[PDB]
């Protein structure tokens, strides 16, 4: 046995001793002549602290045999500050020695001082000297400052729009900033006014910069008024294009345009609609969405409120769609109407109704139409399978079930529609058939190791993963607490920890490349789903996420990107 | 299987005694300002050796005896010789030399102060040196006396309007405050009382002269000038700690003890100002009476 | 502004640069010759690391003008290790050079390396060379080693007693170890065997130590057998006296002695008696303690446990006694008999008291007697204050109470009983009576912050703090979450941490300045309270304490030093 002991409070003691020695004024060896003044210090600390000093003092050049070293181009106060930082690990900054310190720290190539000076400069950035800051940053080739100046200019676009220097910005830079998605404005008219102010004088107002304006995100009811007073320009055609787009409520996902993007960043899982089980024994009708930013089931838009329990869920170009429904565990309520919620327009519309009002199956959104693998009725086995394209309103025949499967589970593994195991009604079986989108037929695939049904099958790490289920594996029409899944795409079993709550007709969504379980009825577990756990892909374990306050069973949740403007207010 | 290696212990007196003679010679050489040739490793090794064989009592007693003998026979005679003229400079020089010698001795014997002193709970080397210097130099029967008369003499000269070395006064005050080893006990004991007594007597005489000389406005001007003078003297020559007792005496003598004189003052009193209707005099009187309670 | 920054990763970078410079073998300026071998080093690092080098290189002696420095009385490997530690702050030890490193470290007076060496040596402590360790820690005067060496001895006494070195140990150290209440032993028989082995040769087996032997710790039969087997000697007289004392267990708290106590520090709160609401409020006969060493609800069997609830618990000479005790759960009737437990004797004998026509009363033991004031009837108010005689354990008369109260609040504040709150008849009185035992009469006291009834009183900061309470007279039969400390010493209702749970008549227990409240009946919850709150007056931090497995009301608990075996199992 040898054993190694390492201290932690020794380096700071050494630094304190060195500082005391320097304050005493002994063992000094080298003197630096800066701006005609002498500063006296030690060779070894300077050589071991920076890299320029290391090169000067241990590089084999003349400074080996020279008592004094005369520096050029650096201010005396800058050297005093640098030496104080070296000896004391602290740094004192003001509004008068910050410009001359950055110059000296950028020349000797010390990163910590440069970072501290950049932070201090950003602590006093205003709209009166921002051009000077940009010039200084670009002169010294700094890239940690012109990645925070853009943040400031985006966070205060309206305030800076009134500045006279705003028109002095380069056209390319302002065009890039306007086209960015982090710029927050409640409308799409203020950006147009700012672009006009940049391009034309205020009196003249009251080009290419207008290309960044998101017309489909603006109100189409002001388009007619704008076009009447619009100057002769091809912008009239663009305005009229918005009128044609507004008449495509059932084709808005199909009519997606690069200028129809959502100028925001908020992607998460929204759970609205369904039938709440506990503590309210009534079917939910108001459509509210839980905000992941706030980590609570706060209020949200009541877009596409479905009057069904455990309805379908699809996401076509950031647009949610729902059709069907089945809650056979607690009373099935099948629906035939399909409802679409557009986050881009933040509105609701009647989506194209499915050919058969069937649910309790798996739906994969692949190709031009989302296709259902296998299929069943609300509470019984059925062969009604079809592919739905609400954007194109195309209800087409899909591959039927190769074997009698009801309330089965599936996921889009490697972008291919596939299902794992199944149930011929109540009897669970391991027969799995993957419907090839290219061949439009249920091709044979690897059978699921666990004969689970009515479970939440998702794709994690491009691998199929099913947690829980409602089949004969639990001995009755209950939820199996054991978790066992085998990914055919990965070709191996990916064992996971048992679900804290039984996944019986629950809503399973994947956020941040991590699936989660929330809601459901767990008859075998002896309690309801009063907790929500997310299975981290990297950790390979389930961590207790934001538990739902209501132990509901049969409520579907979608995952999509929502307007961050609403979350910000 | 630790396998602790054996090591011998010896306490041969003659060998121990020779080490003490060498250490005494080194200490005497240091006290004579001849440290530029003495080695360090040998002395520290010897000092470590004396503590390993449990002989710390001899070391402490010898150090005390040597320090006392040297300080007496090489400082007291010098100060008595320089008693008449050049008194402050020689005292400051002796104080600085003693401080340097003691800090060097402490630097040599860190092992003793780190083991033996904490084991037997005695004064360290620096504290012992300060105690000996206080007992045998500053608090001598005549040196303390002459120090007090000369200090009060320069204070009186500064009060009159003469020029005195404020730096020397500040250095003496700092040395006296340090010589307590914990605070201002010695500073209060040897310096505060005579200074307060003389200041009180002088202020009483000045207040009587001002009251017998002119009206209340001149008294206000004189007391303001005295306040400025004393607040400048305490902030430059004297220590900042001795501020409140001085202003207390000033208020109790130049203001309170003459308050009745300001009560019955003519041509500058409250009644005279009210009859004249003046406001600057009333403001000056209010400012003067604010400092004095009641 | 003038904000100042301070980094935290600068010292390690400096040390790494210094190590790199040393490895490159450049900028060396001093050479140390140890026993004839040369080592290169930098003057400043040595001068700013320890104090021995600081004086040598900065004091002003001859070493200012020497290129090579002689070092005697030290090992070359020791200096190599020391320099590696200085340049690295990580020190590698072994089983061969540990003594050299330790002696070198003690030579130069460096604390961290000394501590590391001591920890390594104790981690590799040798049984055959423990005396060589005491010699080493004695010559160098290492007072930080000897204490935990003795601590090790007191936990391995049985194994070391067999070795002859136990006889070789000094008498003073052996006596100090034996007298210490930390030896890991089960019965006094092992202590007697060790004393015999110390006072006689091993072959002989096959006085002073007997002074530390706890004679009453043995059994009566064991004592009788030892006395019969012992030759005529004063040790036999002592054994007979111990047997007689053990034959007077009824006078156990009146026969306290330094050898009549246990040897441990397991101060814990043990709940005994009372009524547990689950499944029915009955007088329990089992001890439900909250073991902190085990950190859980430990169970024990209290012998001679009377069928009483809310009885005043008095802890004298490590003996607990119950006074009064209302049994309104099992029928309101005062009990004159008393029950006593003897944790010191690992048993319990019900030492019945005299006629005490009072309930919910506590007596502060002042001298041979105990003074008590106020009191309550079985279910209503009463003023029959009864004092106690510990010598005979007799419930005798006391000074008359100022007024009759029911379920009042009472605390002995600095040898003076204070009674506040309480229920005179049905009405909850707010008058405060300061019955000082020295004055033997009521005096002025701070009025209760809440004018309610059935409110428990705790001893917080040596003050009668009133917290909780559940009565309609407080305004409503709701939980009173506001807690104020009625400091009699300050004579005011000082602000205290609000009570997280409101429950009247809750049992209090102070464990290291942590006055937790548990049990009782909560009027707001309409049932017994089964939760405790851990709050500290000094730390001002209140949180959730240990939670009982079953809600109880009108229970009794007390903090006392229990046997070490009980805390270890």
């Amino acid at each position: 046995v040898n054993n190694t002991y390492r201290s932690a409070q020794h380096s700071q003691a050494l630094l304190r001793g060195l500082l005391a020695l320097r304050d005493s004024g002994i063992l000094f060896d080298v003197v630096l002549v800066v701006e005609g003044r002498h500063i006296e210090a030690h060779r070894i600390l300077l050589a071991a602290s920076c890299d320029y000093f290391r090169g000067m003092f241990a590089g084999g050049l003349k400074e080996m045999e020279q008592e004094e070293v005369l520096i050029h181009g650096v201010s005396y106060n800058a050297m005093c500050q640098i030496l104080h930082f070296i000896y004391t690990s602290e740094l004192e900054l003001s509004l008068s020695n910050v410009q001359e310190t950055l110059v000296a720290a950028c020349q000797l190539q010390i990163p910590e001082i440069i970072h501290f000076c950049c932070d201090f400069l950003m602590s006093w950035v205003d709209e009166e000297n921002i051009l000077d800051v940009y010039r200084l940053a670009e002169l010294f080739d700094l890239s940690r400052l012109t990645e925070q100046l853009d943040t400031y200019i985006l966070k205060n676009f309206v305030a800076f729009s009134r500045t006279d220097k705003y028109r002095q910005l380069p056209l390319e830079k302002v065009y890039s900033l306007l086209s960015s998605n982090r710029l927050e404005v409640s409308c799409e008219t203020e950006v147009y006014e700012g672009a006009l102010l940049y391009h034309y004088s205020l009196e003249q107002v009251q080009p290419k910069l207008l290309e960044t304006v998101r017309f489909p995100l603006m109100e189409a009811e002001v388009l007619q008024r704008l076009h009447d007073k619009l100057d002769p320009s091809p912008l009239r055609d663009t305005v009229a294009s918005a009128l044609m787009y507004h008449r495509n409520e059932s084709l808005q996902p199909s009519l997606q345009s690069p200028q129809t993007e959502l100028r925001s960043d908020f992607q998460c899982v929204v759970g609205f609609g369904g039938i709440h089980s506990t503590p309210s024994t009534v079917l939910s009708d108001q459509a509210k969405y839980l905000n992941p930013l706030l980590g609570e089931w706060k209020h949200f838009t009541a877009s596409l409120a479905p009057r069904m329990s455990n309805q379908g869920i699809a996401v076509l170009n950031n647009f949610v769609y729902l059709i069907g429904g089945d809650n056979n565990v607690q009373g099935f309520r099948a629906e035939s109407r399909c409802w679409r919620y557009d986050p881009r327009h933040n509105r609701w519309f009647q989506i194209q109704s499915l050919q058969q009002e069937h649910a309790d199956l798996s739906v994969c959104v692949v190709g031009r139409y989302i296709y259902a693998v296998a299929g069943r009725d609300y509470h019984n086995d059925l062969n009604a399978v079809e592919r739905y394209d609400p954007a194109t309103n195309s209800w087409a025949y899909v591959a039927p079930l190769k074997r009698e499967v009801y309330a089965h589970a599936g996921a889009t593994l490697e972008g291919k529609m596939y299902i794992t195991c199944g149930r011929r009604g109540e009897d669970y079986l391991k027969e799995t058939h993957c419907y090839d989108p290219g061949s439009n037929t249920w091709h044979t695939l690897a059978d699921g190791p666990v004969r689970r049904a009515w479970h939440g099958m998702a794709t994690l790490l491009n691998k199929l993963y099913v947690i829980g289920g409602s089949n004969n594996d639990a001995g009755y029409r209950r939820d199996v607490h054991q978790v066992a899944c085998y990914s055919c795409t990965s070709g191996q079993w990916s064992s996971v920890c048992p679900l804290p709550a039984g996944h019986g007709e629950p809503g399973i969504a994947v956020l941040d490349n991590r699936i989660y379980v929330l809601g459901g009825r767990s008859h075998n577990r002896g309690s309801r789903t009063g907790y929500v756990h997310i299975y981290d892909v990297e950790k390979d374990c389930w961590e207790e996420g934001p538990q739902l306050d209501n132990s509901i069973s049969g409520l579907a949740a979608c995952v999509l990107t929502l307007p961050r403007s609403l979350l910000l207010e | 299987k630790m396998r602790i290696r054996a090591f011998p212990m010896t306490m041969d007196e003659k060998y121990v005694n020779s080490i003490w003679d060498l250490l005494k010679n080194a200490i005497q050489e240091i006290q004579r300002k001849n440290n530029s040739g003495l080695s360090f490793e040998e002395l520290y090794r010897n000092a470590y050796t004396m503590v390993l064989h449990k002989h710390g009592e001899k070391l402490y007693t010898g150090l005390r005896e040597v320090v006392t003998e040297h300080l007496i026979n090489k400082v007291r005679e010098d100060v008595l010789n320089s008693l008449n003229n050049n008194f402050l400079q020689t005292l400051n020089q002796a104080w600085n030399d003693h401080q340097t010698a003691m800090v060097m001795i402490r630097d040599i014997l860190m092992y003793m102060d780190r083991v033996y002193v904490q084991q037997n709970n005695v004064e360290n080397v620096y504290n012992l040196g300060l105690i000996i210097f206080r007992d045998q130099v500053v608090r001598y029967g005549c040196i303390r006396d002459h120090l007090r008369q000369t200090l009060l003499d320069m204070i009186a000269r500064e009060r009159k309007g003469e020029v005195v070395d404020r730096g020397a006064i500040r250095n003496a005050c700092q040395m006296l405050m340090i010589l307590g080893l914990e605070g201002r006990s010695v500073y209060e004991e040897d310096f505060e009382a005579p200074f307060l007594e003389m200041s009180a007597e002088f202020f009483q005489m000045e207040s009587q002269k001002f009251l017998a000389e002119n009206s209340a406005s001149v008294y206000i001007k004189k007391v303001e000038a005295r306040i400025n003078e004393e607040i400048e003297r305490v902030m430059h020559c004297l220590d900042k700690s001795t501020e409140e007792p001085i202003v207390k005496v000033v208020e109790r003598e130049l203001i309170s003890k003459h308050m009745k004189t300001i009560v019955e003052m003519e041509n500058s009193g409250l009644v005279h100002m009210l009859k004249n209707g003046k406001t600057e005099d009333l403001g000056c009187m209010y400012k003067l009476f604010s400092r004095v309670p009641n």
